[PDB]
């Protein structure tokens, strides 16, 4: 089960001895039909670091999931705003050209985003373990089952990371053909 | 019950040095300044910023509006009023009253760190409209603390958009895009 | 003003007769000496004819032996 | 420590320090660290203070070789039976022509004794 | 010593053995003599910790007052105080128009 | 014990037992540095010249004595004067200095040996007046050392306004007075940068 972070915390920071598990039994090694503990070049051999590997894994899928659907939306929809019209930018891929330097528009973002890794380096670094690697508490619609905990997070890791391959075969397709959705 | 989490931030641990100070309900100090400064240093540093803040924020709303002090050197805007004063002579004497008044804060501050006087961060023995009860006195300084911080954020958001739209206060009838 | 200055020092020295007070100054004192230098004449004068202000020769160290002892 | 990491240091290091080894040498901060955390002792540790163990003990590339070993034992050895792995100095450096000379004459403790090609 | 109080601080022969929270809900620290007079004993964390550990120096007006009462410091500032003097009087009365 | 003038700051404990020091000030710590009974001798004799001084700072811009060319601005009087008679005002000045302290002038002599008896103020001057009860007498202290303190930043004012106005006192904003910004001109760091 999932404990509160408080309680959690009590037996938190770099583990020195090993569980015998695949990546210290960390969720998201699971096939389809059977069990898939994918590691060719042993990373997880490194069980200190497998818990920074875990957060730095869910934190990627997670920014990637953001950034698939904002390079999908933009040429559906845009801001209601003259420099965000499709004359002014028109394709998203052009966006970080269009919004950086000294518009700001992406340096506020830029801004914000340092701040609130700022903020969370603390748990990234002091309060990380094998159990709260990820866990910022935003438990709402979290099943309180143990089963259901499991296949969730089973969820958001393999969304994550076909997220995290999919931004870059859409970005670099965007990038080939200059072209709408359906290419990125 | 494990550890005691901050409020403002829930998924980190509370500093325990910003324990039984006003201003804990809220309990924010991701970045753990307080792990790593004295807490009577940081929170005499917040309040003096509070209230040279608000002090400032009220001014450059006043001299924005109009309300300048009668004299022909004061006919100046808010933003080159700095400038202005500083040839005029003003500032340089404001500047000479605030080394006064903060080599007695300093002093101040040295007898509190040093423990001659029972002195909180941001004390200076003014009593006035100050509540007689515990939980008043306690509601004051949180008053204090809000108000301070709030005038801290108006007051970078005045001048800097002030100097960027060359406008008024409000800035409401401001162009931007 | 160099008769105060020297009036001064000898007085801190002869206050303090230390070489800790020597390297780490009694700022208190070396104050009080720098103030009270200001009537150096006529304490000079007095010392020098009281006799508080030069000690016998045979009180010092005279120099290297010229001689066979 | 990693086990071939710690097979290297311990090759590295004189037998006669392995009981209790100098104040300033990695098997000693090994020692140190060892005698407090591990099996049956704390088994986690600070962040900063594991990063700051790393960053104190010692890489594999760090510790030399086998090989490194044999050959500055056996230059050592040389030197010292007088014997000396010829070389000529070259730019800002010299050269190593690849040829042992007896450097020490007959008579041992003789200055004017000691073997050169130029006059010997 | 105030800082360290409330803490469980647990020599290196009971590592491990002891892990009794300490007042704040931090693990016990390991404690060691390290023969430094700069340093002479250091802590490690036996798990993750919430505690307070001060960057800033231990100075007290004392300190400094003898600092400064060290002979080159009064000296100094007297000799700077003297050039300070003269220059403002060359700057003041240039020229020596009064001789 | 926080001090009643400055309750943030620790209370001065060894200016005690003089009168004025109702409101303990001291946050510098000059009396636990040095001896309050010089510091208090100095007091009362830069309040006693001080208040002297700003009399004799009105009085000259309107009557000076028989001949005694006048100077409106009280500050140059000092050059105006016969130098005869300035130089007659310090011989007497320095018999007053000599003989009230017997020739204990210093910042050691005085009130060391004979002489620590004698009061820190006190020169034995007019004090047949001196009420006897106590607490007029120590009334009529606190009020000669709140008349000197006045007086001497009085004459510091005084001075500086002559100085900013460049004429005469009384006339306290000249014909077309604008302000002193133009007073202080010679060159400082920051305003030959700027
Ligand atoms: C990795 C995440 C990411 C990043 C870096 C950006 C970056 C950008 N987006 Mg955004 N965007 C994102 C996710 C992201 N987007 C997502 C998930 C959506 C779907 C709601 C959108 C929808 C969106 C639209 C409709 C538009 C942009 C646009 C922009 C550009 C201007 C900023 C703006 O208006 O943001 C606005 C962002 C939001 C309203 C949603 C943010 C949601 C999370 C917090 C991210 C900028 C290059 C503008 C553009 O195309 O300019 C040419 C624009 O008009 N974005
Ligand atoms: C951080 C605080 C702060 C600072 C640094 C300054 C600085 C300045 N103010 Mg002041 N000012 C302040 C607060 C402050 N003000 C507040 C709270 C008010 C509201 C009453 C004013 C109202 C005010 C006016 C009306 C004017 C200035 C002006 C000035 C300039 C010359 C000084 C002067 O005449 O003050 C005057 C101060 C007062 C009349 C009362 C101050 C009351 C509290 C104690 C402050 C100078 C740039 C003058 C200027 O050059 O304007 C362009 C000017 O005309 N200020
Ligand atoms: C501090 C100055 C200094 C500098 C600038 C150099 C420069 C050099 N040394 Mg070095 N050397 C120094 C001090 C210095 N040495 C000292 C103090 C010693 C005595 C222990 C040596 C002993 C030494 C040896 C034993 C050798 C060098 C060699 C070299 C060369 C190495 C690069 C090379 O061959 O590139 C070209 C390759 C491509 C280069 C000319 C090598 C060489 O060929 O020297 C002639 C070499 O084998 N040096
Ligand atoms: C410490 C105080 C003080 C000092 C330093 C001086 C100094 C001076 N006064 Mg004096 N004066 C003083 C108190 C003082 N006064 C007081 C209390 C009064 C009021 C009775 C006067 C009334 C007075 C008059 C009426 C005159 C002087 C004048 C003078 C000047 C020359 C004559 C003199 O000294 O006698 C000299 C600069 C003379 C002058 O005008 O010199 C230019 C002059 O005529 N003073
Ligand atoms: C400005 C003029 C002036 C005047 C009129 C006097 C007057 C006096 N001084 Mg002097 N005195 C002066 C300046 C003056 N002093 C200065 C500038 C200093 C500081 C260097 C002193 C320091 C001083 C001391 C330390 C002593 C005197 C003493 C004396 C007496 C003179 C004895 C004498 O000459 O015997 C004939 C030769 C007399 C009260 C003595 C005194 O009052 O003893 C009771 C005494 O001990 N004075
Ligand atoms: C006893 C010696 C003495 C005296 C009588 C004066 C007198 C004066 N100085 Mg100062 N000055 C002194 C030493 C002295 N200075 C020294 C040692 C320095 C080197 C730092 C300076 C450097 C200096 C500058 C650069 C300026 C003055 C200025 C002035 C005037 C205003 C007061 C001030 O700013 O003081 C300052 C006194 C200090 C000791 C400076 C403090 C240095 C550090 C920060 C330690 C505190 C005044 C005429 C200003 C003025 O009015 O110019 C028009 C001015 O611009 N002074
Ligand atoms: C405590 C010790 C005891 C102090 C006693 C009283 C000291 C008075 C000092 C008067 C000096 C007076 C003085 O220095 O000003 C004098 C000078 C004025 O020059 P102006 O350009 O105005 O020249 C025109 C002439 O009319 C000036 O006379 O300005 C400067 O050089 C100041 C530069 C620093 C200004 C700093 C701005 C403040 C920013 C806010 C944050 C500051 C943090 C504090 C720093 C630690
Ligand atoms: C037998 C024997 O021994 O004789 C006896 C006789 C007797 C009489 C009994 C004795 C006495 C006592 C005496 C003589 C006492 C004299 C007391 C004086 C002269 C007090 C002056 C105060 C001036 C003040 C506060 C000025 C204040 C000035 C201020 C606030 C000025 C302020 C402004 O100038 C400023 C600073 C700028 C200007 O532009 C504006 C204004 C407002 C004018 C003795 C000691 O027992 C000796
Ligand atoms: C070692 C040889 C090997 C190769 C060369 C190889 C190549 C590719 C390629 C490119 C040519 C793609 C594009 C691809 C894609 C996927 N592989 Mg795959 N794969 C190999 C081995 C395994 C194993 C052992 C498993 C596995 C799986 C999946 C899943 C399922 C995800 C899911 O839904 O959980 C997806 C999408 C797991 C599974 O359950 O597949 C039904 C699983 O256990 N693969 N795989
Ligand atoms: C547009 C633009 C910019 C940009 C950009 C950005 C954000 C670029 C991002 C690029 C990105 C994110 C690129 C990902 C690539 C992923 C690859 C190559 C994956 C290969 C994967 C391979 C070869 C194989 C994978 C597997 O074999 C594994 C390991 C195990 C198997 O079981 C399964 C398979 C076979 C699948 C600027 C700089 C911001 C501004 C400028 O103006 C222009
Ligand atoms: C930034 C921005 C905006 C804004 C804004 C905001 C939120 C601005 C906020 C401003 C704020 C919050 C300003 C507080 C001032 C408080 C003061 C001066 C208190 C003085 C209090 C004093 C002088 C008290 C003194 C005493 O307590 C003493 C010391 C001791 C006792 O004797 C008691 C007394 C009472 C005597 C707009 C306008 C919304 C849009 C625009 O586009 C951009």
């Amino acid at each position: 089960l999932r404990r509160e972070l408080a309680i959690a915390y009590e037996d938190s920071g770099i583990d020195l001895l090993d569980n015998g598990k695949f990546c210290q039994g960390l969720a998201g090694a699971d096939g389809a039909w059977g069990r898939y503990e994918f590691d060719p070049l042993g990373f997880s051999k490194k069980t200190e670091l497998v818990p920074y590997f875990r957060e730095a894994e869910l934190k990627h899928g997670r920014l990637a999931m953001l950034a698939w659907v904002g390079m999908v939306v933009p040429d559906f929809v845009r801001i209601p705003g003259e420099k965000f019209s499709f004359e002014a930018v028109p394709l998203p891929i052009d966006g970080h050209d269009a919004f950086s330097g000294a518009t700001g528009v992406n340096a506020q973002i830029l801004f914000w985003v340092g701040i609130l890794e700022f903020c969370c380096a603390k748990k990234v670094f002091e309060w990380n373990s094998l159990e709260v690697a990820g866990d910022y508490g935003l438990t709402k619609f979290f099943p309180s089952d143990e089963e259901g905990q499991k296949k969730m997070r089973t969820a958001e890791l393999k969304n994550g990371r076909l997220a995290m391959l999919a931004f870059g075969g859409a970005i670099t397709q965007a990038v080939i053909t200059r072209h709408p959705f359906p290419w990125l | 019950g494990g550890y005691k989490m901050s409020p403002a931030v829930p998924f980190l641990p509370m500093s325990p040095a910003l324990e039984g100070i006003p201003g804990e309900e809220e309990g924010f100090d991701p970045m753990g300044f307080s792990l790593a400064i004295d807490i009577r240093w940081l929170r005499e540093a917040e309040l003096k910023h509070g209230r040279v803040a608000m002090l400032a924020t009220v001014g450059w709303i006043a001299t924005d509006l109009g309300l300048r002090v009668p004299g022909e050197p004061f006919q100046v805007s808010t933003v080159e009023a700095h400038d202005a004063m500083v040839k005029f002579g003003s500032m340089p004497q404001m500047l000479v009253w605030m080394g006064y008044a903060e080599l007695f804060g300093f002093l101040a501050i040295v007898n509190m760190f040093e423990g001659k006087t029972d002195r909180k961060p941001g004390d200076f023995g003014l009593r006035g409209f100050y509540p007689q009860d515990a939980k008043g006195q306690y509601d004051m300084q949180v008053k204090e603390l809000r108000n301070g911080r709030l005038a801290m954020l108006a007051y970078g958001g005045i001048v800097t958009t002030a100097v960027l739209t060359q406008e008024k206060w409000p800035f409401f009838d401001a162009v931007v895009n | 003003t160099a008769g105060w200055i020297g009036w001064a020092g000898r007085s801190y020295l002869i206050r303090t007769n230390d070489e800790t007070k020597e390297l780490n100054i009694d700022v208190p004192l070396a104050l009080t000496c720098m103030a009270s230098g200001f009537s150096w004449p006529v304490a000079a004068w007095q010392e020098i004819v009281n006799g508080e202000m030069a000690v016998p020769s045979s009180q010092i160290h005279p120099g290297g032996p010229y001689t066979q002892s | 420590l990693e086990a071939d990491v710690l097979e290297k240091l311990l090759m590295n290091t004189p037998r006669d320090q392995w009981e209790d080894p100098p104040e300033d040498t990695y098997l000693y901060t090994l020692k140190t660290f060892a005698e407090v955390y591990g099996p049956g002792k704390a088994t986690k540790m600070g962040w900063w203070d594991y990063f700051r163990l790393k960053l104190d003990l010692p890489p594999g590339f760090e510790l030399l070789d086998e090989d490194e070993m044999k050959v500055a034992a056996d230059y050592d050895k040389l030197m010292m039976e007088g014997k000396i792995p010829f070389a000529v100095p070259g730019p800002a450096g010299f050269w190593y022509t690849g040829a042992v000379i007896q450097w020490k004459g007959k008579e041992q403790f003789a200055g004017d004794q000691v073997q050169t090609l130029t006059e010997n | 010593d105030e800082r360290d109080e409330g803490l469980v601080l647990i020599t290196p022969e009971e590592s491990g053995k002891v892990v009794k929270r300490d007042v704040n809900n931090n693990p016990p620290r390991i404690v060691m003599k390290t023969n430094d007079w700069d340093q002479p004993e250091i802590q490690l964390s036996t798990g993750a910790s919430n505690q307070i550990n001060y960057i800033t120096p231990v100075v007290a007006s004392d300190d400094i007052k003898a600092w400064l009462s060290l002979n080159v410091n009064f000296f100094s500032i007297l000799a700077l105080l003297t050039v300070g003097g003269i220059i403002e009087i060359q700057r003041f009365f240039p020229d020596t128009l009064y001789w | 014990s926080s001090s009643k003038s400055l309750p943030f700051l620790p209370k001065p404990q060894n200016l005690g037992g003089l009168a004025g020091g109702d409101a303990e000030f001291d946050p510098l710590g000059f009396s636990d540095t040095f001896d309050v009974k010089w510091l208090r001798e100095s007091e009362l004799k830069h309040g006693r010249v001080c208040m002297l001084a700003t009399v004799g700072f009105v009085a000259e811009q309107y009557i000076q004595f028989p001949g005694f060319t006048p100077a409106e601005d009280a500050l140059q009087a000092i050059y105006t004067a016969p130098p005869n008679i300035t130089a007659l005002l310090l011989f007497a000045c320095g018999y007053i200095e000599s003989s009230a302290y017997d020739g204990k002038l210093t910042m050691l002599d005085m009130f060391d040996g004979e002489g620590a008896k004698r009061a820190p103020g006190d020169l034995n001057f007019g004090k047949r007046f001196l009420p006897g009860d106590k607490a007029a007498a120590d009334d009529l202290a606190t009020k000669e050392l709140s008349n000197g303190r006045l007086a001497m930043l009085a004459f510091a004012g005084m001075v500086h306004h002559n100085l900013v106005v460049k004429g005469p006192l009384f006339p306290l904003f000249p014909e077309g007075w604008a302000g002193p910004q133009g007073s202080w001109d010679l060159d400082s760091t920051a305003g030959a940068l700027n």
